[PDB]
């Protein structure tokens, strides 16, 4: 909802790229947050195969 | 004599500006370029030489310029010749010999300066220090100017034009693997020479000379190369290997080697077409229909119509073998369109599948398709007409009736009814079950997806090769930044 | 009054079988989805871009 | 001979493509260490937050207002109440730019000016 | 010099391989350096904290901050937080300690 | 144009493919010959029309007179000339170019048109002329010509949705998506039918009802009509009208199959012989049957071949090459099997199809960076 | 290379010269009909179309016929 959340506002953005593209104004870069969102969902990766090792012995 | 007479002076000075200005600024570019270090810099001329290329196959260039305004072919590069040092008054003589012929007029002619192209390649081609780039920079883009129109007795003079080309670089070489950003540029400009003249190769000769040298030359590379300008050489191997070849021991699966890093943006689409074409007369199912209909997808950037009819028309060819055949459906040129006017009543004519009719439909307006040569993938189709559609009955329910769909496969009598069945039974692409409790044959024809049927194992395969997919583009999306970041 | 979707269930004429079952993880495929569709726009709008600037 | 010319001028040629992969190692050590100077001045600039960090503890800083400017060079400034507190101004900035009857930003304790205000 | 340039040339090559497993080195280092000073700077931020209201922004990044004492204080902000709290009359929120601004109230 | 000769001269389909019905539509045509200079579309459909004895009669009539009062409408218009003015030489130009709609030439009306078009005070005015260029678009079933003014004239309207100008554009938009087969944005088009009204300009009301009953009916499912229809009080007024349209809904909607397939014939010959609603009679049958199919099958997980036969009341020979095309043809549900003679499905299409509907734009998207990739160094 | 879509498209200009807009205004008639449909949905029309362009059409005239006989 967060990602998507952003996805709107990165849905106006290529008009704003497709006009101007000299200087920068938006002090929020939508790019890390989303990372840092990622590393959160990795987390469903690293405990899978914590489960598969319970699950195993 | 005043309406020719007055407009003919006016639209002739106006392509002028724009080649001379082009060859003066992809000329003066690429040596202004990498004229202080050509190994740093490289393939920064690649996309430039190759969308200039592709930017004056279209022209419109000569159509009257028979008639007196040949005073553009004995002109020529000539910059900064005979002393290396000391170009001032050369630079002077740049204006001083296109002035010349601005006073009144010029005496000109067309056919007769051909011979001697090779007078200023003896001693200087530019400037005794940049040779190869300057000579194949001025040699190559000029050839096809003049050995274009290939046909009325300008074959002879393309042989002329290859017996330079080779006499001053591709005998060998002058300096037998250049090793820079031209040895880079001479595999494509060398191979793009071999594909002008293939015209004049096919067109009277055919596979039994440079052809045969150039897996020497193919190999004398050393191997260390990316090998972009040899898959290109092995392109057009392969399309002197579509017409006539049929043996398999060396070029299908022999030929496959490493498979380098063979982009070019175009060379995946035609080249895949290649061995897409010489690997669909095997009849693949699986392969080359998904990669072939990829490599129809390739190619966006110049025309997504006037060449894709032909991986489209072969695709579809062999889609229907299938059972299942889509038409054109997404795409909407009439290129396509004029390409399977002849196609659309027999590839409506597939699903339904009657005998009778359909195989007198075939021959009946067959002209092109059936004189494409040789009748072959539509002779397996004349009998894969049955076995698509019983695959249409297979996609229908699992009993066989002895009167109703035995009549209605055209085939009537009980030994041919499960004999055919079990010659798709055969296959493995159905889900059957042969079983007489009566003498009826049954079916289980169960099309349960993996959906609550092992779906882990299922689409396991799916996630690791999906997420390798995703993860090489994630590669492609982290080292062409280190691409971006390399030169600051 | 399956077919307003009042409540959860499926008949049967041949066996006369009733069946009672619910799909509650609902919001998954959605919010996938949609970022799947929101994400094209992306995509297509960034090759416009590059599109637009190569050739 | 046709050895140092050729033989040994192919392997030759094969350290001018050493030269390529070490183009290759070259430009991987640009951009690399271009990246690494990019996380150096973020996690520097985090840092000279942390040199701000004592500035934070000053509990901010105060707003001066000058009324009159003192011919002394200590300037009586208009503060908040229990204030007026008379004083020399930090000596990178001249006495005479600061403009009487203006506001301007001061710190709580040492009572220094940093800038005109409007 | 032209056989020579081979092997003189072999130590730039070793010299310029020494250099990957380094900024290997400082590409892991530096980025939990990074997350070190980012943790570091979040734990600075802390909920028991004074609020007061915003007056005046007389320049980018630094501005000025009615407390609620009714003392105007002059905070150079903190740059992680955008222009949208910039809003002149606004609820704003600074440190007990630090007063600089964590985030305003709606009101 | 907005005459009735629209009308009249919308009749030359039923009068042309059949040889029956080409008796009272040539009846009123030929009526219809003395009116609104009706000389060039009969004499263009002449081929499609009688022999040339009683046509020589009136073409000598109707030629004089047409170059009259467009000499009438020449010098009123030099008259309406050099003298100030805008909507003097606006409805000058503009009757003028109505008279070119009434000859049926827009040689001159599109350049007439044009002119008044540079004349537009207002973009109302403006909308106006793009409508006299959508209503005698309507009769030349262009398709991009009388698009272009309403995209040109879509964008900057500013003045608010008037009462029947805004409205007669989304009855224009009612018409276009006639013509064209998007039907779920068709879907919102008739939603100002409370404010739509007789326009002999195009339309009848009740004829706006009766085209408007086709992509409702087809359309739109049961949350969908009892959601705007079911519940609209609209349909509910205009239900008295025909009897048949009640029964169309109601039993289709009580999804009786044996009332409404002996109905639906009449659906089907009214389906055929129209104007704009010809071509796509194909579709609206076999899309019907299929959506007929679905609402019986949805609700439904295992089903004999006797209620079956007994609902649609059809012999079993046809519902068996009806699902049997319909399984790769129509593409309505997994496989259906004929061991035990009855209509089994298993439909797995919530649990694991609800996520595997995005494997298909996980794999366009791969495509599409593979495209990306395709951007890479060139 | 895109120079060998030039012999390609000799054959094409051949195909073009088989019959001089003759298909192009002819299967324009079926194209004045077609045009700005969604041709996606021209393929299924076209699929059953061509499918009972044969037999059976219309054939919902017939089963009110087939109710009495079947």
């Amino acid at each position: 909802n967060y990602n998507k959340a952003v996805e709107e506002e990165d849905k106006m953005t290529p008009e704003q790229l497709a006009i101007k593209n000299v200087g920068k104004q938006d002090p929020k870069r939508h790019l890390e947050e989303h990372v840092d969102v990622l590393m959160t969902s990795n987390i469903v990766q690293c405990l899978a195969a914590m489960l598969d090792t319970v699950v195993f012995k | 004599p005043p309406g020719g007479g007055e407009q003919e002076p006016p639209p002739p000075p106006a392509p002028q500006d724009v080649e001379m200005k082009e060859e003066a600024a992809t000329g003066g570019g690429s040596t202004g370029e990498a004229d202080g270090k050509t190994a740093a810099a490289a393939a920064e001329h690649s996309q430039r030489e190759l969308d200039t290329v592709t930017l004056e196959d279209i022209k419109e260039h000569v159509k009257q310029l028979e008639k007196a305004v040949s005073g553009k072919e004995p002109r020529f590069v000539l910059r900064a010749l005979r002393m290396l040092p000391s170009t001032s008054r050369r630079l002077n003589h740049y204006v001083l010999y296109k002035a010349v012929q601005g006073f009144f007029t010029s005496n000109n002619a067309t056919r007769d300066f051909l011979l001697p192209f090779l007078e200023e390649p003896m001693d200087t081609e530019a400037d005794l220090q940049f040779r190869p780039r300057t000579g194949k920079a001025a040699s190559t883009p000029l050839l096809p100017e003049v050995e274009a129109y290939l046909q009325l007795l300008v074959v002879i003079f393309m042989m002329n034009s290859k017996r330079y080309k080779e006499a001053q670089k591709i005998s060998d070489d002058l300096m037998q693997k250049i090793s820079t950003q031209n040895r880079r540029a001479l595999d494509l400009v060398a191979a793009k020479c071999y594909y002008y003249h293939a015209r004049v190769y096919e067109f009277l000769d055919k596979l039994d000379v440079v052809r045969s040298f150039l897996h020497a030359r193919l190999r004398t590379a050393t191997l260390r190369h990316d090998a972009d300008g040899q898959a290109t050489l092995l392109n057009l191997l392969l399309r002197n290997y579509l017409h006539y070849s049929l043996y398999d021991q060396a070029e299908k699966l022999v030929s496959k080697s490493v498979f380098p890093e063979q982009a070019n943006n175009n060379e995946w689409a035609r080249y895949l077409y290649y061995t897409g074409r010489i690997k669909a007369i095997q009849l693949e199912y699986s392969e080359a229909r998904r990669t072939m209909t990829n490599a129809l997808r390739k190619a966006p950037q110049h025309t997504a119509v006037g060449f894709k009819q032909t991986v489209h028309k072969l695709l579809i060819v062999v889609e229907l073998l299938l059972g299942e055949i889509p038409d054109r459906l997404q795409f909407r040129q009439p290129s396509l369109k004029r390409s399977l006017m002849p196609y659309f009543l027999l590839t409506q004519a597939v699903r339904t599948g009657n005998l009778a009719k359909f195989n007198q439909v075939l021959d009946q307006f067959g002209e092109k398709f059936q004189a494409d040569g040789t009748y072959t993938l539509i002779i397996r189709l004349r009998h894969n007409v049955i076995k698509t559609g019983v695959r249409m009955i297979s996609l229908s329910y699992s009993r066989i009736s002895l009167a109703d769909i035995a009549q209605k496969l055209q085939l009537d009598s009980p030994e041919d009814a499960e004999f055919i069945v079990a010659k798709a039974i055969r296959d493995g692409v159905i889900e059957a079950s042969i079983n007489h409790e009566k003498g009826y044959v049954q079916s289980k024809e169960m099309i349960d997806i993996y959906s609550t049927r092992e779906p882990q194992l299922a689409f396991h395969q799916r996630i690791s090769f999906c997420l390798d997919i995703h993860n090489m583009s994630v590669k492609a999306m982290r080292f062409p930044p280190k691409s971006y970041n390399k030169d600051l | 009054m399956i077919l307003d979707k009042k409540f959860h269930g499926i008949l049967d004429q041949g066996e006369g079988v009733l069946i009672i079952f619910d799909e509650p993880p609902v919001d998954k495929t959605y919010e996938a989805a949609l970022e799947t569709i929101q994400n094209m726009s992306k995509v297509v709008d960034s090759l416009y871009n590059k599109a637009k600037k190569l050739t | 001979l046709e050895e140092g010319k050729a033989g040994s001028g192919l392997r030759q040629y094969y350290l001018s493509k050493i030269e390529e992969l070490q183009l290759i190692v070259n430009d991987k050590s640009q951009n690399l260490r271009r990246l690494q100077a990019q996380r150096n001045e973020l996690n520097a600039k985090v840092r000279l937050l942390r040199e701000e960090l004592q500035l934070l503890q000053e509990q901010g800083s105060y707003v001066g207002e000058v009324v009159r400017a003192m011919d002394k060079k200590k300037v009586l400034v208009k503060v908040h109440p229990e204030g007026k507190f008379v004083v020399d101004v930090d000596k990178n900035i001249d006495i005479n730019d600061v403009t009487p009857n203006c506001r301007v930003a001061l710190r709580n304790d040492s009572y220094t000016l940093h800038k005109i205000l409007p | 010099d032209l056989y020579s340039r081979y092997k003189k040339l072999q130590q730039e090559l070793e010299f310029l391989e020494v250099q990957e497993e380094y900024i290997k080195d400082e590409q892991k280092n530096l980025k939990k350096e990074f997350l070190h000073a980012q943790e570091e700077v979040k734990r600075i931020q802390s909920i028991p904290l004074v609020i007061g209201q915003f007056l005046e922004a007389v320049d980018q990044n630094t501005a000025i901050v009615g407390s609620t004492t009714g003392s105007n204080y002059y905070v150079r902000i903190l740059s992680t937080i955008d222009r949208e709290l910039l809003k002149p009359n606004a609820s704003v929120a600074l440190h007990k300690h630090s007063n600089a601004l964590v985030d305003v109230l709606p009101p | 144009p907005k005459n009735p000769d629209l009308r009249i001269a919308q009749l030359r389909f039923l009068l042309s493919l059949p040889e029956h019905r080409g008796d009272a539509a040539v009846r009123d045509e030929l009526m219809a010959a003395v009116r609104d200079n009706n000389m060039a579309p009969y004499y263009e459909a002449l081929c499609k029309s009688l022999d040339w004895q009683i046509d020589v009669d009136l073409l000598n009539k109707m030629k004089k007179a047409n170059e009259d009062e467009l000499k009438r409408l020449d010098e009123e218009l030099e008259d309406a000339e050099k003298n100030l003015g805008e909507s003097e030489i606006r409805d000058a130009m503009m009757a003028k170019a109505e008279y070119l709609c009434r000859i049926g030439d827009k040689e001159g009306a599109l350049t007439a048109f044009r002119k008044t078009y540079d004349k537009t005070v207002a973009l109302g005015h403006r909308l106006d002329i793009v409508f006299y260029l959508l209503r005698i678009g309507l009769f030349y079933m262009d398709n991009d010509l009388i698009t272009r003014n309403t995209e040109k004239a879509k964008s900057l309207i500013e003045e608010g949705g008037d009462w029947d100008r805004r409205n007669r554009l989304k009855v224009y938009q009612g018409l276009y998506c006639v013509a064209i087969r998007d039907f779920k944005q068709a879907a919102e088009l008739f939603l100002d039918t409370v404010s739509t009204f007789t326009s002999y300009e195009l339309m009848d009301y009740k004829t706006f009802v009766t085209y408007t009953v086709y992509v409702s009916m087809i359309a739109l499912e049961r949350p969908d009509l009892r959601e705007k229809v079911i519940k609209g009080a609209e349909i509910l007024e205009v239900l008295h009208s025909l009897p048949a349209v009640r029964q169309y809904l109601f039993s289709l909607y009580e999804c009786r199959y044996s009332v409404f397939f002996q109905s639906l014939a009449v659906v089907e010959q009214e389906m055929k012989k129209d104007w704009l609603f010809a071509p796509h009679y194909r579709y609206y049958v076999r899309e019907m049957r299929i959506h007929a199919y679905s609402q019986l099958l949805e609700s439904y997980r295992s089903l004999t071949l006797g209620y079956m036969a007994e609902a649609f009341g059809v012999g079993v020979e046809f519902i068996d090459q009806e699902l049997s095309r319909f399984i790769a043809a129509g593409r309505l549900h997994c496989k259906i099997d004929k061991v035990n003679e009855i209509v089994e499905t298993n439909r797995p299409d919530s649990k694991n199809w609800q996520y595997q509907e995005t494997i298909k734009k996980g794999d366009l998207l791969l495509n599409r960076v593979q495209k990306l990739s395709r951007v890479i160094n060139m | 290379m895109s120079e060998k879509k030039q012999p390609v498209d000799l054959g094409l200009l051949e195909e073009d010269d088989e019959f001089e807009e003759f298909p192009a205004e002819d299967w324009a008639g079926l194209d004045e009909d077609e045009d700005a449909h969604v041709w996606e949905d021209n393929w299924d029309d076209d699929n059953v179309e061509d499918d009972f362009s044969n037999q059976l059409r219309a054939e919902l005239e017939k089963h009110g016929y087939k109710m009495e006989t079947s």
